[PDB]
């Protein structure tokens, strides 16, 4: 609603929120399904799946890539608020790479230590907090899944 | 209060000089009952102390010419200030029922000196059945105690006063024993 | 427990005091710490 | 003894968690204690110092023997042997069994207490099994419920410091100038504070556990983050060309350090041990591959 | 695949057209993959016993 009413003013800020709403909606579609018939067992899993799986978004992806955004901002006006280095992140971590020696830059470390530590630490953390998920899901299954599914029904 | 903690019940049988002469002579206050109003051992009285121990003769002597049965144990107006962390209902009948005293509760319900209303409420609003509900727990050992006392009290209430529905008695939060459980 | 001990030690710039638990409740001719226990299965 | 031990110390050392010899150990311990009381009641057998300044209780705590440790911690007796006890029941009310425990195992005004020995000087795998016994457990709960406010205050201070660091270091040119100067001053002061605090922590805790590697790597990470912070900040003063990357390393490291304050505050603590364990496999990982 | 076509796009609003792809899409995909792994793990540790031999005999 806010994005649509802001689009009436013909402001550049309407586009983000709008599309954000869209993606959020396709998350909300998971509620109607997955708990309708003989499928709440698959819903409950570890902690309603999503409630325990959100530890990757708001811990190591959003607030963490905020740091690398600040980095590529300060790893040289286009540099204004956040728009300068978001595309740099988006084309560096899973894109191409172009950074040579320039006037007082020392590319050694930006692409040899920063890009070579980001992916490493992310993989290491996701592996162990996958080990976590299996360790918690070997137990808890018990039989309480039927009871909690009946409760939400 | 301090003369009951002893054993053998060899003192209460001879407290008659304390009972007469002192009583009915310029004592508009509680006769010997008192209330023991303080923080430690908050409230309480002779009846509660007698019910505390597995003794019936002292209870008989106390109720023959003593305090009323509808006397709150913790009393006061602050529920967060109590003499002991055990909640039983703040009533002699509730204390007797919660402690599995069949003979004591049997004598308390019917005695031609001071009948005890089975529907008497509590300062918080609870009653005997509510008190049995709150002190209950999921352990199998006390579950049998609670269930058997509940059944016995319900049967006795039906036999004595069948004109009142004990189950449909509302709490101060508008709850019944079933809803509270 | 490790964290509790560490904060109990205090900051570097200021030296925090201590707060002993329990009081001198004598049980005979002795600092003590009281606890209320409820165990239905213990007694039968 | 030549090593400094005595009869009770020897009974402690040869003890084991197996139940076959546990009955032997506790029975002989109680018997010797009672006979020592009967013959010479003017001596404190329990309060006899080792050559490392330890007592039978502290020695049992340090060596990892639990069954004898629990029995010593909860010793009741009855009859003429009342004073040789550490757990006194006041009054019994069915399940209500209010009791009093003795505290010779409290850190407050007692240097080298049992709690410190369990936390720091103990190497046994049972060290987490010895913090659930009733007196220690209730004491730890009562002590932790008092200092949650300081923990959350430190959390908030760290959060605002990191927000200031992010904002200030973000707008690097590569009255805004005054704002950036003040921000850099704040960042250098915070880095100096963190360095000094961590240095005091390591100086005080010199003996470690074994080498202080598997249990205190978060302090090492904090020291490293603040060290790179101050290094890059002071190197930028000379306008030397190395400052720019390393600085944000500090920044990114800081966002890892924030995981320490969280993850262990309330009904959330069981996340950390797995992350401690995942670093163990790196022993050959780096070597065998590549 | 997520590679190659991720460079500077001309005249796009860069505040909400790029903070949703790596921020949410990969999150959802790996979450679903790990959920399926957990399901396989569940029908792996349990409901296995020794009935695989019997099912092999049934196929034979």
């Amino acid at each position: 609603v806010l994005s649509q009413v802001l689009r009436f003013m013909e402001t550049e800020w309407y586009l983000p929120l709008l599309v954000l709403s869209l993606v959020l909606g396709w998350l909300n579609l998971l509620y109607y399904t997955r708990g309708f018939q003989h499928t709440g067992i698959y819903s409950v899993m570890i902690q309603k799946v999503i409630l325990r799986d959100l530890l990757r978004f708001l811990l190591v992806y959003l607030v963490f890539l905020f740091g690398f955004a600040v980095a590529l901002v300060s790893l040289s006006a286009p540099y204004r608020s956040i728009l300068d280095a978001s595309l740099e992140l988006f084309k560096f971590t899973i894109g191409m790479g172009e950074l040579a020696f320039q006037e007082q830059l020392r590319f050694r470390g930006v692409v040899l230590l920063l890009l070579l530590a980001y992916v490493l630490l992310t993989y290491v953390l996701l592996l162990n907090m996958l080990i976590a998920l299996m360790s918690e899901t070997v137990n808890h299954v018990a039989d309480n899944s039927w009871s909690i599914w009946k409760l939400q029904k | 209060m301090k003369a009951v903690l002893n054993l053998q019940d060899g003192v209460n049988a001879c407290i008659m000089p304390l009972l007469q002469i002192d009583k009915d002579s310029g004592n508009p206050k509680p006769l010997v009952n008192a209330q023991c109003i303080d923080e430690f051992y908050q409230g309480h009285s002779a009846l509660h102390i007698a019910i505390e121990k597995r003794s019936l003769q002292c209870v008989k002597l106390l109720v023959e010419n003593g305090a009323d049965v509808h006397l709150r144990a913790c009393g006061r107006f602050f529920q967060k200030h109590q003499g002991t962390c055990f909640y039983f209902g703040e009533l002699p009948l509730s204390l007797a029922a919660c402690t599995k005293q069949w003979d004591v509760v049997t004598y308390l319900l019917e005695n031609p000196h001071q009948p005890a209303s089975l529907e008497a409420t509590d300062s918080l609003g609870n009653t005997v059945l509510h008190a049995l509900v709150m002190i209950a727990d999921n352990s199998p050992e006390n579950s049998a105690l609670v269930i058997h006392m509940y059944d016995g009290l319900l049967q006795m209430g039906a036999r004595l006063c069948p004109t009142v529905q004990l189950e449909e008695i509302s709490n101060h939060q508008g709850l019944t024993p079933l809803k509270l459980a | 427990a490790i964290s509790v001990l560490e904060m109990e030690n205090g900051y570097w710039w200021c030296r925090r005091k201590k707060h002993r638990e329990g009081r001198l409740l004598k049980v005979g001719t002795r600092w003590c710490f009281r606890v209320e226990e409820v165990n239905w299965a213990a007694w039968e | 003894d030549s090593l400094g031990n005595t009869v009770l110390h020897a009974l402690v050392m040869i003890a084991d968690n197996s139940p076959e010899n546990s009955a032997l150990v506790i029975h002989m311990y109680d018997g010797l204690l009672q006979m020592g009381a009967r013959l010479c009641p003017t001596v404190q057998l329990e309060e006899i110092s080792n050559h490392q300044g330890l007592t039978p209780l502290k020695l049992a705590a340090k060596e990892g023997k639990i069954e004898i440790f629990r029995h010593i911690l909860q010793r009741e007796f009855s009859g003429p042997y009342q004073p040789l006890s550490r757990k006194f029941t006041e009054w019994c009310y069915g399940p209500v069994r209010v009791s009093l425990y003795d505290l010779s195992s409290v850190d407050s005004w007692e240097k080298n207490s049992v709690l410190e020995i369990i936390a720091f000087h103990c190497k046994s795998p049972n060290r987490h099994r010895m913090v659930v016994l009733e007196p220690l457990n209730k004491l730890l709960q009562e002590k932790w419920d008092r200092l949650v406010s300081r923990f959350f205050f430190n959390f908030a201070c760290y959060l605002v410091y990191m927000f200031i660091f992010t904002v200030v270091a973000y707008h690097q040119p590569s009255f805004g100038e005054s704002m950036l100067l003040l921000g850099h001053i704040l960042i250098l002061l915070g880095g100096i504070y963190l360095l000094l605090g961590q240095l005091w922590y390591f100086w005080r805790r010199r003996l470690f556990i074994w080498i202080s590697f598997m249990d205190s790597y978060f302090e090492i990470l904090f020291l490293l983050q603040a060290l790179l912070t101050v290094l890059s900040q002071v190197l930028r003063f000379m306008e030397t060309e190395w400052y720019l990357p390393l600085l944000v390393l500090s920044l990114v490291l800081g966002w890892l350090n924030l995981l320490y304050y969280t993850r262990g505050f309330q009904h959330t603590g069981i996340y950390s041990v797995m992350i401690q364990k995942v670093i163990l496999r790196d022993l050959l990982r780096f070597l065998l591959v590549y």
